[PDB]
């Protein structure tokens, strides 16, 4: 925290680095607000900022929205193993429902999340303008959080192209309400469900979802050696309808833009 | 509604082209994209890329690894029902044991199905009504062990030797062999239908120790140096140390136990009832057993990874069922159309093994 | 808190209330954030908000701080005997920070405070071009904190008015600070000073800064029979060079506006 904190003052005169990251390393509540307080400094240019498994405390979500209140030439933003509350989610997504965000993408995997903010999510889901992709990981939204995401997205006024849910603990009932949302959604283009239980008959929705004309679902990453027959037929059919359709069980392989900079 | 279809599975790119040339030769005597599965390479790996992931991992965080998806690819015929298999992955040698008869396979030859094994064993040339029902390896790959309930002893066979022959007979007349295991130790451990335990060595071929029990409390035996488990029908849970040679603990269920399961890089137990319940106990500290995962059907085996962060079960509902440690969630699912009784893993983690159906399967795990 | 959220929503229209008074009533986080809600669109035309005891924690002070940071015709606000913590404070100050602020008073009299925000306390004074009168009560600003409050006091840049520290845990050493604080301060007019120990020694330092004639210090409460009989006559020396000071041992009976509206 000491040497994170001398390392952002020393770069606060800094204004020709425009992709940063920083993982792994514990970064103090001072140097989040110094960080804030570079940010706020014009000619930063900085569009990329990456942190992961870095605790941040509640005070430092703060500072976060207060930035993202209005916020520019920042695009893409990562937080992941890092506990987040219910509350700094509500104040997260008011913080992006303003009209004043750029933030094309944000990640939040392991971030631990409950049912109850998911209607705030769904608000802001179907406010927001300028948000193309986001995903969630191992946090528990619940079948009613995805019933009442499920019923923001189907109205379809978002213009979102990436949803990630993984390990979600999904049920048979939302398939009915995600048939729904995708029958409606010509925008959306990828998606995900892996490590959720899925019943035969949820199976026969979804490929009949995506068989309809209206949908446009390009990526889906699925498992195809869980299923039986009937379905994996179904999905060759959907083959055979959209020669444009690609299921693989590597969903994080495919990359429309370059997310794995750090990576290599 | 399974509605369940079967496909060749390897497709492998020599057996189409062996197909195309045969074509043409029964075309030539008649007047009178594709896919293809990554072949077994050497019989050790399948030299595939790994997945990519949503974030890097810490720097002392390297070997933990867990897998996502299973595939096939091989399948071993027998014409019986199969109850237990072996691996042996040192030796790219795997065994899989039958009601009549054991046979033994190679996995450095290519080829979608293996009917013609490399050794074939059969205890019931030797008397008049062999049944077999139990199994076991070591993991030196010295020995290999097989009990049956009317055959009257245990003969173990040694790979070392250019030729397999029988060690030792190993009587137990009256009591047939419903349980076997092993130990680091040259001792030999055993369980059977009346709570009987007796126990031999080795190197002298002696008696050294038995143990009585009420019936049916034998069914399950789980081994470790300073840990003997013993638990049946009853459901008394006994844990016993052979040093100061008395039980430790004593515990009591509802139901029957069936399934136990216990972690190297620390210590855990897993409990699978009649019921369908999984618990846990940790044999660290001691104190309370705790459950998290049920399920309908009965579960008659299980398994732990090497790594120690996944177990998989199989149980008597046609399903394959896969778990983490941390909560007991299932990751991943694949299910198979005949009642699974069997369970298998690889030491290098590479393998996976499984068998329901009079034929085996043999799978390969994706990281 | 259930009750508080209705009174909110149906204001959501009203285009009347400029004073709105709550005490002593439990107040959700969900009130506050709705109640956040309501000031975020226009028309919303309300000037002075007072909640005393209401409970308001985590959260709720940076949904307050990311509307007051972008905010007008707000200038009263008062928080009393209502937990507030050091990081919280700090949060605060950088919203005050921001140009786009006009509001004039700030109160927190029991709010729990430390000498760790002294410091970004004394640099908010020197910037802010919209805050007169500051008051802090019962918290310990201690020693310390106090002379790196003069530090940004004796710059000058600070116009504020009407500052306020009661039974601040002020001693006999910080006397020395305080002096040359008003030794350079023409814009200072009122002050306070009760429940706190002074040197007689500190005293007759203090009793010469107000004879300064660079001072232009108007109201000061003090309770002249707590000190010395040579430091009365100092006392009684300072009224006879100045005309217009007037000394007054209750210091919240003067209103220069409306203050106790809802007290009345």
């Amino acid at each position: 925290p000491a040497s994170c904190h001398l390392l952002v003052s020393a770069l606060f005169s800094n204004q020709n680095l425009t992709h940063l990251c920083l993982s792994n390393n514990s970064l103090g509540t001072e140097g989040v607000q110094q960080l804030c307080q570079f940010l706020r400094n014009p000619e930063c240019a900085l569009q990329r900022l990456i942190l992961n498994h870095c605790n941040i405390v509640d005070d430092a979500y703060g500072f976060l929205a207060m930035r993202l209140a209005n916020n520019t030439k920042l695009t893409h933003l990562s937080l992941t193993m890092n506990p987040v509350g219910d509350g700094a989610m509500k104040l997260l997504c008011e913080a992006l429902k303003e009209p004043t965000c750029y933030l094309q993408e944000l990640e939040l995997v392991d971030c631990q999340l409950t049912q109850n903010c998911c209607e705030d999510l769904a608000c802001m889901i179907t406010t927001t303008k300028h948000l193309k992709s986001l995903d969630l990981g191992n946090n528990a939204l619940g079948d009613k959080g995805v019933i009442t995401l499920c019923e923001g997205l189907k109205q379809s006024s978002s213009s979102l192209r990436r949803l990630g849910l993984g390990a979600c603990k999904l049920t048979s009932n939302c398939c009915e309400a995600l048939s729904l949302a995708i029958s409606c959604n010509p925008h959306l283009n990828s998606l995900n469900l892996v490590k959720n239980d899925f019943s035969t008959s949820g199976m026969l929705k979804l490929c009949s979802a995506f068989q309809c004309p209206v949908s446009n679902l390009g990526i889906i990453g699925l498992w195809k050696q869980e299923y039986y027959a009937r379905v994996r037929r179904q999905l060759e059919e959907v083959e055979f309808v959209k020669p444009h359709v690609v299921i693989d069980g590597d969903w994080y392989a495919s990359d429309e833009d370059d997310r794995n900079w750090w990576k290599n | 509604d399974p509605q369940p279809v079967w496909d060749a599975e390897p497709q492998f790119c020599q057996g189409f082209l062996i197909q195309g040339l045969w074509e043409l030769f029964m075309d030539s005597r008649q007047k009178n994209a594709d896919k293809f599965l990554k072949p077994l390479s050497w019989g050790s790996e399948v030299l595939e890329s790994s997945c990519n992931q949503p974030s890097t991992a810490l720097w002392q965080l390297e070997r933990f690894t867990v897998p996502q998806a299973l595939q096939k690819v091989r399948v071993l015929k027998h014409q019986e029902l199969l109850l237990v298999v072996a691996v042996s992955s040192f030796t790219r040698h795997v065994f899989t044991c039958s009601q009549s008869g054991i046979k033994v396979w190679n996995l450095v030859n290519q080829v979608a199905e293996d009917r013609d094994p490399e050794s074939h064993l059969k205890c019931s040339v030797q008397d008049n009504k062999v049944y077999l029902r139990t199994c076991l390896l070591s993991s030196n790959s010295r020995t290999l062990f097989a009990g049956g309930y009317n055959l009257p002893g245990v003969i173990v066979w040694d790979l070392a030797a250019p030729s397999l022959y029988e060690k030792c007979q190993l009587p137990c007349e009256g009591l047939s062999c419903q349980a076997l295991a092993n130990t680091k130790e040259n001792m030999a451990l055993a369980g059977f239908t009346d709570g009987t335990v007796r126990i031999w060595d080795l190197r002298t071929q002696e008696i050294v120790r038995n143990l009585k029990g009420p019936t049916n409390s034998a069914r399950n035996l789980v081994v470790k140096d300073d840990n003997i488990w013993t638990g049946g029908l009853d459901a008394c849970l006994r844990c016993w140390d052979l040093r100061m040679a008395k039980v430790s603990l004593e515990h009591l269920f509802q139901s029957q136990i069936m399934s136990l399961a216990h972690s190297p890089t620390e210590d855990w137990l897993l409990l699978g009832l009649a019921n369908g319940q999984h618990c846990l106990f940790n044999s660290r500290k001691r104190d309370q057993v705790l459950t998290v995962d049920t399920k309908d059907n009965t579960i008659l085996g299980l398994k732990f990874s090497p790594n120690g962060k996944w177990w998989a079960s199989v149980g008597m509902g046609n399903f394959i069922t896969v778990h983490s440690m941390p909560t007991g969630a299932k990751l991943f699912q694949v299910p198979e159309v005949g009642p699974v009784r069997c369970f298998d893993m690889t030491e290098n983690g590479r393998l996976i093994i499984t068998g329901s159906r009079d034929c085996a399967s043999v799978y390969h795990i994706k990281y």
